[PDB]
RNA sequence: GCGGUCCGGCCGGGAACUCAAAGGAGACUGCCAGUGAUAAACUGGAGGAAGGUGGGGAUGACGUCAAGUCAUCAUGGCCCUUACGACCAGGGCUACACACGUGCUACAAUGGCGCAUACAAAGAGAAGCGACCUCGCGAGAGCAAGCGGACCUCAUAAAGUGCGUCGUAGUCCGGAUUGGAGUCUGCAACUCGACUCCAUGAAGUCGGAAUCGCUAGUAAUCGUGGAUCAGAAUGCCACGGU
């Protein structure tokens, strides 16, 4: 099962499957995969099918993903260069 | 050595145990004349692991030296410059001073932070003279044969 | 040693017992053998908690060197000043497609994270350090009071331990600059400043010639700090290190 959007989590855990994505590190893992029963000493090809669909939808709530990182993070730059602020002046010259 | 006499000191074996294959035992790559603490990891190198190996404890010692002996070398006094290396036959006093420099550096090649990782390569399977310890064997007779003729 | 505990000696109380206060200790080749113009002096070895100016520090000849920093006030001189003297907004001690001279951002095979044990070296103690509980997911911004002191803090402190992923890659090994939001120290962010998030990642795989650092607590590098406290150490009168 494809757990990430850019790549598919293979002969490795749940625990560093989630941590090269820009969206979930070291402190995010800690608040959406410990909220049900699931152990992180037992190798992905070796769990539950009942649980799969359940940590799906668990980093897609709220949560950006390596395909919404162009869709919706960032793309702020492009929308305020019409405003003027000291920060753009110090970092152009 | 015009005035300069040829003195080599020496003032203590290792404390826990000790062999004569020690020519001058001196402080060095440490602070000098003070002795409270430099045989702690010295004593590292007899046996890793008592479990992965079937040596014995007090022998290895002896089969890291035999290996490794220079049958022809250069000399470090180099009075004349240039290339002009003067026959010396290898005196007793190199083979008890330096000769202990190559030992280590035999059991230690691969690249890793933990010295004792590198003795599972070069002793526990290597010290029948497999070929990783002659490095320093083949390499001083295939030198000479060349300078032999300087004077 | 010897009695309760909170098991940090929190106090009943004894000394030669990991340290101490006006004062005395103390280890200096001291003795022997060998050697040496018998002296001076050197390399070992009986005692002993400390053997070779014990070690460290204060300590420092104008016998060389007219050449060293006068951005301490001409400092007994000689000197200058209304435009070489002053309160100061603004023209301003201004690194722009940023070159090791006072400030380490970097150096990218030395990359990052939840997990049941006695020891405490420093520092501080009348205009000053702050108990404990509650409380702080990034940086900021806060809750809260014994005590004018042998009871707090500065000080959330880089390495180790150690199934992977990645493969000798133009990048998961990294985070200069091109480009975009805020808070605080605040006349004050216009010009020319620091703590924390970001995407495109640009030069690079250990290095030409010349030149050059390395021996009586020698050493490498992504790391602290009591001090001035407008922008809360990397540069050390320090302290503590594997």
């Amino acid at each position: 099962a494809r757990i990430a959007g850019i790549n598919i989590p293979d002969h490795k855990h749940a625990v560093i499957a989630l941590t090269s994505i820009y969206g979930v590190g070291k402190t995010r893992s800690k608040a959406i995969l410990a909220a049900a029963g699931i152990a992180e000493d037992v190798k992905i090809k070796e769990l539950s099918e009942g649980q799969i669909d359940t940590l799906r939808d668990e980093v897609a709530k709220f949560v950006v993903e390596g395909d919404l990182r162009r869709e919706i993070s960032m793309s702020i730059k492009r929308l305020m260069d019409l405003g003027c602020y000291r920060g753009l002046r110090h970092r152009r010259r | 050595p015009r005035r300069r006499v040829i003195g080599q000191r020496k003032i203590l074996p290792d404390p826990k145990f000790g062999s004569e294959l020690l020519a001058k035992f001196v402080n060095i790559l440490m602070v000098d004349g003070k002795k409270s603490t430099a045989e702690s990891i010295v004593y590292s190198a007899l046996e890793t692991l008592a479990q992965r190996s079937g040596k014995s404890e007090l022998e290895a010692f002896e089969v890291a030296l035999e290996n490794v002996r220079p049958t022809v070398e250069v000399k470090s006094r180099r009075v004349g410059g240039s290339t002009y290396q003067v026959p010396v036959e290898v005196r007793p006093v190199r083979r008890n001073a330096l000769a202990m420099r190559w030992i280590v550096e035999a059991a230690r090649k691969r690249g890793d932070k933990s010295m004792a990782l590198r003795l599972a390569n070069e002793l526990s399977d290597a010290a029948e003279n497999k070929g990783t310890a002659v490095k320093k064997r083949e390499d001083v007779h295939r030198m000479a044969e060349a300078n032999k003729a300087f004077a």
